[PDB]
């Protein structure tokens, strides 16, 4: 229950999966990864009810968890995912993929109507450990923990908490910046042409609800937020 | 991929227009910002920076000024432009910098020497209006501004006070949000003495840029913002080097 823990942490994950940068921030390996390196494995433990997560190093996706005996992979997951992740467990299939779009779906909720901070990913853990609607423990997992390595904000938001020893919810700014990751790398690596301007602009809001609408990466909200941009050209 | 068009603020928040509209050796100005046709600067592949169809050339009645000329009788060298997150944009032939004299309106631009002032820092996008954000440093402490906005150290964040709250212009200068007049500054850097808020003079002093590697540098000097030791609640800031320490690092919190 500490910051620096928790700061070490991201920081060993931001780290491990990313391979030379662009404008001076990271990127993930693209298809030069061999499905025998193409998986990270991530311990989380508790009050010692501790799980596995298998995320994808070249897009950080969860492709599947493990829970003692009994692994889980998302519906999304490609055959060859199977017989190399938690292959000497009791192997099953999800009915939803990791996007949030299908979390929210099963859920029955979502991000914004979803608490964060040490008490919640405290109990994140025990649902999956234990089993079923871990759904919602699974927005406040992914984003705790993946969706905090690529943006230095939401990492600041989830230690931020910690700081203050309270609770919150996910604002209309790390869902824009969420949701936007894709765009934003694309934009940024097909940018080059243009030395720092988009061809769109790309909508983020503030602490404030305040909409912002990035044009080039000369913005703060750019460099000093990103952490790890997904791999793709232009 | 190709070619995108953005604008180009500077400033205190002024735009950079081409005077009213002609045509060959029309001189730059600094315009309130807004949606003209004569306001959007087309950032291209071969690194000219090109307007209302002509590119933007530096001239030399004498002096040299920023300007508009045709793309075909313009030499090579006169037309590429670079810009970089220090905020500066230079014309690599000529080694000069684009430049502001004075921050006012229908002001002639002009182009100089790199100083690295804030007088010469620029933004291109299209969000142009100040960014008003909270600066979070070491140990979680926020940047307040410590008695009278005229010396600054950190303090805990109380998450809605407008003291630790700061405005970031185009022209890279990190100034207050109820007082937008005077803004960060640094001093004789040489020898820890420290940073306050003085007005906003545009010296090479008061221009900041947060780097990616999460600390904000101040291009002058290539010193990037640091405290003292640790003293957080009652101190003061330095500038310091590149030092690796965990303190040097800073995260502006939108």
């Amino acid at each position: 229950s500490t910051d620096a823990s928790y700061n070490a942490d991201i920081k060993e994950e931001r780290d491990a999966a990313e391979g030379p940068m662009a404008h001076g921030i990271p990127a993930l390996n693209a298809g030069a990864l061999d499905e025998a390196r193409a998986y990270a494995t991530v311990d989380s433990a508790n009050t010692d009810e501790e799980v596995s997560v298998a995320v994808d190093v070249t897009n950080l996706a969860v492709v599947a968890y493990r829970a003692g005996s009994n692994s889980y992979f998302h519906a999304a997951a490609p055959g060859s995912s199977l017989s190399h992740l938690f292959s000497r467990s009791s192997q099953h299939t999800l009915g939803f993929d990791n996007t949030y779009g299908d979390m929210a779906q099963a859920a029955g909720s979502n991000r914004k109507a979803i608490p964060l901070g040490a008490a919640a990913l405290e109990s994140g853990i025990a649902s999956l450990n234990s089993k079923n609607p871990l759904a919602r423990t699974l927005m406040v997992i992914i984003q705790m923990l993946v969706e905090a390595a690529r943006f230095r904000y939401i990492q600041n938001n989830v230690d931020v908490s910690i700081e203050t020893q309270s609770a919150f919810a996910a604002d209309a700014a790390m869902i824009s910046l969420e949701n936007n990751w894709a765009n934003l790398s694309a934009l940024v690596q097909g940018s080059s042409g243009g030395q720092g301007t988009f061809a769109s602009s790309a909508t983020l809001q503030n602490a404030e609800d305040e909409p912002i609408i990035v044009d080039a990466v000369y913005h703060p909200t750019v460099a000093a937020v990103l952490a790890l941009m997904l791999r793709k050209a232009c | 991929c190709a070619a995108a068009t953005v604008r180009i603020a500077g400033r205190d928040g002024f735009c950079a227009d081409v005077n009213g509209e002609g045509q060959n050796g029309a001189a730059i100005i600094l315009k309130k910002c807004a949606e003209n046709d004569n306001q959007l600067w087309t950032l291209k592949r071969e690194a000219t920076i090109r307007s209302n169809g002509g590119c933007l050339t530096t001239a030399a009645a004498e002096q040299a000024k920023a300007g508009i000329y045709d793309c075909t009788q313009a030499t090579a060298e006169l037309s590429a432009w670079e810009i970089a997150d220090n905020g500066t944009i230079i014309n690599p032939a000529s080694s000069l910098v684009l430049s502001s004299g004075a921050a006012n309106s229908l002001l002639d631009l002009g182009v100089q020497t790199n100083s690295y002032a804030s007088a010469q820092g620029w933004r291109t996008g299209n969000e142009t209006s100040a960014s008003v954000t909270q600066i979070s440093g070491s140990a979680q402490l926020c940047m307040q501004a410590g008695n009278g906005p005229a010396n600054l150290w950190m303090s805990e964040c109380r998450a809605g006070k407008a003291e630790q709250q700061w405005a970031l212009l185009t022209d890279k200068s990190i100034r207050s949000e109820t007082n937008s007049d005077n803004c960060l500054t640094s001093a004789a850097d040489a020898g820890p003495k420290t940073i306050l808020l003085a007005l906003c003079s545009g010296p090479a002093s008061q221009r900041w840029v947060f780097d990616d590697d999460g600390s904000i540098l101040s291009l002058y000097d290539d010193k990037q913002m640091d405290s003292e030791g640790a003293a957080a609640a009652a101190k003061q800031i330095i500038l310091w080097w590149n030092a690796a320490e965990p303190n040097q690092i800073w995260l502006a919190l939108f």
